[PDB]
């Protein structure tokens, strides 16, 4: 009942920028192997034991924000269902440690070599320690997102990543069929060790705030071209079917003539003397007409894209000629340009964009075909192993190969343009790659509410390290963390991507910044005005006013606020040291303004918008959702009914709603195996019950009813029971025979569509838990379902319903009892363990999932050092100065 | 009653005979995973003479199997721990304790 | 000097309003009708920080006192001795905290020599 506190170490995580995944028709191999060599570990640098785990993690939810978190903080590899870790004695996942037998087990000590494997084919994550198999395997886990290696550690460790090849030597042969992890660096990046998602990095002059980063989704490795089959070939294309083919029959041959690759009558193409500029008649017939119909195929891509041709001017055939250059002279049947010659011809930007996507659709058809023949990607080419360094979608290819591909089709479209046939751009359709997660877009860093200013004249600077979408300005204390700055009335901010004011909307105001610009924001609360300066020059509106905003009411106060978009960095200088402020004196000093932090001896504490979905109580004043705490008549048990206020109205917000009741039911620490009520059964029972009434009108296929563990942070606006986290930790003997197959998750739910012709009767889904067996059961409408769950001892499980509203009467929690099954209130409250009368005390209240919440930024962060130790030593990690935190633990929610 | 699980091996040669004080730094937790004590927070190693029954029982068959420098984890059942009465205000009745014990020096 | 002659004359202001009305000067594109947009006051507004730069923050107090002097329309020449008679005006950088950070910047300026 009383908030518990303790001192806990800070824990961080480091990964290579190697991401591997699996999907239908993905260009990625599915068998990966990496090692970590432990060099030094101080077992107890603080009171709390030193943290060190290795493992794999997922790119769609493994975000270990420094500081608090699940349980007692110190979240590393294995403190959620997105990471899979190992510490030498235990296998960690879902914040549960499960002992694993290894031959000589012990915590990770100096001179230890941990070999982690991922076969994403079954999905599995094996391990070895010092070359000895670790008898325990994660399996059957979620395969969305991308997997990267990761080590979690507190201060006082030194480790070394071994990625094979020139980044390590593995000390141990990878088990057969596995690929070293250095073969997954994409052709545009360099192998390096980086922290997981971060909101802060150290900078030259001071800390650099960092906005969200864009990680590759597993569907960015599948090449998805435009189908080029269902295209009837037009007359105007077959009319030009030849020259556009003749000009790409030896165009690749033109570059190397009169060089070491100079043709010879004895040989032909592909004989280190390739050119053979004579004609394609001398060349083999199948590849010949294949080249003709490949020129046609490029034109077919032009058709499917939306390119059409039209002839206007003088026929280029007349005013074009073939040039027998002194270069490219050959003895085999005369000399000529290897492709078909062309005179002065130009290309408009429409053709540039068109040839870019035209080359993309060539690469992506080629890659698709190669994958369909089994091939995959590898930064080192292995032909007999059928792996290529270029099996990636065009967007991920390197600029050298992009250009090399673009050259050929640029020549083709150039030859087409010479003949005067129009290259018609297609229609333009604006599309967004990712739309659901609108919240994983913007990070808002504000000063603490304790610094709110209600008077005086204040100043602070913000350096735009990357010209992008960032907003800087002043903000009232009760700033919502989930609205863009200035959209509401709680912020007066400046957006620099294109110069815009923001308060209750947008107005064009000022220049756009470039990289390195310093925006000095200042407020005069005597005149009630806000001024922005860009590099010491005041920004002026078009009307001529020198104040961005005027007539601002002082109100409760104002705070410095900053908003960094995806991939955006910035430096917020509140001015604790005046000399640091670069453009203060030029504009801001003589006018009377003071730096915001002028004697904040300790640097100003800041809070950021933490995009981790927490469950929070439904606000009593909410524009859309209302909760009625209906009491209990004789026929009806106590309820908590959810109603949608604005259904049918114009401003209706219809979206997935993740509801849960505030208090959990805890399972017994030891399990038993190793109408009117019978008083002795009801008093000696451990089965508990609660139902949910899905009212008529609310479609039963849009409701999921059940339980959630206290670590459900998944605000997924497209929910289904295949998007719930899952894993299967399997413990076996020396031979591999299983001894345990524990199945873990965080959402134990049933879909109302399993239970459901016309819908006018409500659906009463009942849920039962046996707290001394660990077994969970559901009843559809009286009939027993076929979904049973088993949960290990001592777990917590909140009641929960996930519903997409389809009626203004959505659902209704019902805290009743069956015959010889106690109600929830008996399980939830200790005082009621023997009371069989259903209750609904004021602590039981429906909570909903909020996408974003404010969170403190730590004053001091861990100092990790990474360096490529050598070609054979591999990448090294080293943290040695300790950091602690005085935690505060909310016991019912199991969070810190 | 007490289940010793080695976390990091010590010497496996010198074991605490009766009458040798044992210096052990430790941390203790209810089986549900909550902490009631650590010596590392106080910052001083805890010394006890084995054979004088100052410590709870399981803590006394338990730190006897350990060797010098070893770090292990003991799981004392209430029979070989406080038991049905408890340590009022610290340990609830009928409780099993888990101790991360590091036997630092003997005497 | 131009500005004090600006304020000390009245018909001159009307003639300025004349010039702006018969000559249709935008008075805005120049800067980027009312006396607010007078180029005299606009130029002095833009040139003011340079002037204030010489006056150290420790002289900010004298100024507040001299505000009274020009309020009662005291003689321009005698303000000199109004300021040598009222000489103990400059305060203490240690005794006044805000000055502890203003005087630092003023002390740091390479063009601002204490000599």
């Amino acid at each position: 009942l009383l908030l518990q506190t303790n001192l806990i170490n800070y824990v961080t995580s480091i990964r290579p920028n190697i991401f591997v995944g699996r999907a239908e028709g993905s260009t990625q191999y599915g068998k990966w192997y990496f090692e970590v060599m432990v060099d030094e570990v101080v077992p107890f640098l603080t009171a709390q034991a030193t943290h060190l785990r290795v493992g794999w993690a997922l790119t769609e939810g493994y975000s270990p924000y420094p500081g608090g978190g699940e349980g007692w903080g110190g979240n590393g590899v294995g403190d959620d269902l997105y990471s899979y870790g190992f510490d030498g004695l235990h296998l960690w996942t879902g914040h549960v440690a499960r002992p694993v037998t290894s031959p000589g087990q012990h915590l990770l000590a100096p001179e230890d070599v941990v070999s982690c494997c991922l076969d994403l084919s079954v999905p599995s994550i094996s391990f070895r320690i010092n070359g000895c198999p670790v008898q325990g395997v994660f399996e059957a886990f979620n395969l969305d997102g991308l997997f990267f290696p990761v080590v979690s550690f507190s201060a006082g460790v030194k480790v070394r990543f071994l990625l094979g090849g020139r980044h390590g030597e593995f000390k141990f042969l990878p088990p057969p069929g596995y690929a070293p992890c250095h073969e997954a660096v994409l052709p545009r990046e360099r192998l390096r060790l980086e922290p997981i998602k971060e909101y802060r990095r150290e900078g030259p002059r001071g800390p650099h705030l960092v906005g969200p980063s864009r990680c590759l989704s597993h569907t960015d490795f599948v090449p998805c071209p435009v189908d080029t089959v269902q295209i009837v070939l037009p007359p105007h294309l077959e009319r030009i079917r030849e020259k556009l083919a003749e000009n790409i029959h030896e165009l690749w041959a033109l570059t190397r003539i009169e060089q070491g690759w100079t043709y010879g009558p004895v040989r032909d193409d592909n004989k280190r003397l390739h050119p053979c500029l004579v004609n394609f008649h001398s060349l083999p017939e199948p590849e010949r007409n294949y080249n003709l119909q490949m020129s046609g195929e490029t034109l077919k891509t032009l058709l499917a894209l939306g390119c059409h041709v039209g002839m206007a001017d003088e026929k280029a055939e007349d005013n074009l000629k073939k040039t027998k250059l002194p270069k490219t002279y050959m003895m085999s049947n005369g000399y000529k340009p290897a492709p078909l010659d062309l005179s002065h011809v130009r290309l408009t930007p429409a053709q540039t964009t068109l040839v870019d996507r035209l080359a993309e659709n060539g690469h992506n058809v080629w890659a698709r075909d190669r994958v369909a023949q089994g091939w995959s990607y590898s930064a080192v080419q292995d032909i007999p192993a059928r792996r290529n360094p270029r099996l990636v979608p065009y967007r991920l290819l390197d600029e050298a190969t992009k250009r090399s591909n673009r050259d050929s089709l640029c020549q083709a479209v150039r030859t087409l343009l010479g003949y005067g046939y129009n290259i018609e751009p297609p229609d333009q359709e604006p599309s967004q790659v990712e739309n659901q997660s609108r919240w994983d877009r913007v990070r808002i860093f504000r000063a603490e509410k304790s610094y709110t200013v209600q008077s005086g004249r204040w100043y602070f600077e913000f350096e735009a390290v990357t010209t992008g979408e960032m907003r800087v300005g002043w903000a009232r204390p009760e700033l919502r963390p989930d609205v863009e700055l200035g959209a509401d009335e709680l912020a007066y901010v400046f957006n620099g991507h294109r110069g815009q004011r923001w308060h209750l909307g947008s107005e064009p105001f000022g220049r756009p910044w470039q990289s390195g610009d310093v925006v000095g924001c200042m407020i005069d609360l005597t005149e009630n005005t806000i001024i922005f300066t860009l590099n010491g020059e005041v920004l002026m509106s078009d009307s001529g006013s020198e104040t961005a905003f005027r007539e601002i009411e002082i109100g409760d106060g104002f705070l410095p606020v900053c908003s960094l978009g995806p991939g955006q960095v910035g430096h917020l200088n509140l001015g604790q040291d005046v000399s640091s402020l670069r453009f203060f004196a030029i504009c801001g000093l003589q006018e009377g303004f003071e730096p915001f932090a002028i004697n904040m001896q300790r640097p100003v504490t800041t809070w950021f918008s933490k995009s981790l979905p927490q469950f929070e109580p439904v606000p009593p004043e909410h524009p859309h959702y209302e909760v009625a705490r209906m009491d209990g008549t004789v026929d009806t048990p106590p309820c908590l009914r959810l109603a949608h206020r604005t259904w049918g109205s114009q401003n209706s917000l219809v979206e997935m709603l993740f509801l849960r009741l505030s208090l959990p039911v805890q399972f017994h620490q030891h399990f038993r195996c190793t109408n009117r009520d019978d008083p002795e059964i009801i008093l000696n029972t451990t089965t508990y019950y609660y139902s949910v009434r899905v009212f008529a009108g609310q479609e039963p296929s849009c409701v999921w009813v059940g339980w959630v563990t206290p670590d459900y942070h998944q605000h997924d606006m497209n929910f289904d029971l295949s998007k719930v986290r899952a894993v299967t930790v399997t413990m076996g003997d020396e031979q591999g025979n299983v001894h345990s197959s524990l199945k873990c998750s965080n959402c134990y739910m049933v879909w109302g569509g399993d239970f459901v012709r016309i819908s006018h009767t409500d659906l009463v889904i009942g849920c039962l838990v046996d707290l001394a067996t660990g077994l969970m059961t559901f009843t559809a409408n009286g009939k027993e379902s076929n979904t049973f769950f088993q949960v290990e001892p001592n777990t917590k499980l909140f009641p929960a319903v996930f519903v997409l509203p389809t009626h203004q009467n959505v659902i209704q929690f019902e805290l009743g009892k069956q015959k010889n099954i106690m109600p929830l209130s008996a399980a939830m409250f200790l005082s009621e363990r023997k009371n069989p009368a259903p209750q609904c005390p004021p602590r039981l209240e429906v909570q909903m999932l909020m996408p974003v919440s404010w969170s403190r930024m730590p004053n001091h962060f861990l100092q990790v050092e990474t360096r490529r130790a050598g070609e054979r030593l591999g990448w090294a990690v080293q943290c040695q100065d300790p950091l602690t935190m005085m935690a505060l633990h909310i016991p019912e929610e199991n969070r810190c | 009653g007490v289940e010793i699980e080695t976390i990091s091996p010590g010497d496996g040669r010198t074991f605490p005979k009766k009458g040798q004080t044992c210096v052990v730094h430790y941390t203790g937790m209810l089986q549900n995973g909550k902490k009631f004590d650590s010596s590392r927070d106080r910052n001083k190693p805890f010394k006890f003479r084995i054979g004088k029954q100052e410590v709870i029982k399981g803590f006394e068959e338990g730190a006897a199997q350990m060797s010098l420098g070893q770090r292990a984890k003991l799981t004392c059942t209430p029979d070989v721990a406080y038991g049905a009465t408890g340590h009022p205000g610290v340990i609830p009745p009928n409780a099993t304790l888990i101790f991360d014990v590091e036997l630092l020096n003997l005497e | 000097e131009i500005f004090i002659y600006w304020s000390k004359s009245h018909n001159f202001k009307r003639e300025e309003q004349n010039f702006v009305v018969q000559n249709e000067i935008n008075n805005m594109s120049f800067l980027t009708y009312s006396v607010q947009t007078s180029l005299i006051v606009a130029t002095l507004k833009k040139m003011l920080p340079i002037g204030l730069n010489m006056c150290a923050p420790t002289d900010q107090d004298l100024i507040m006192l001299a505000k009274t002097r020009y309020a009662l329309k005291d003689t321009d020449e005698e303000v000199r001795e109004f300021l040598q008679n009222n000489l103990h005006l400059q305060g203490k950088v240690e005794g006044s905290p805000s000055l502890r950070w203003q005087m630092a910047l003023y002390r740091g300026l390479p063009g601002r020599e204490e000599d």
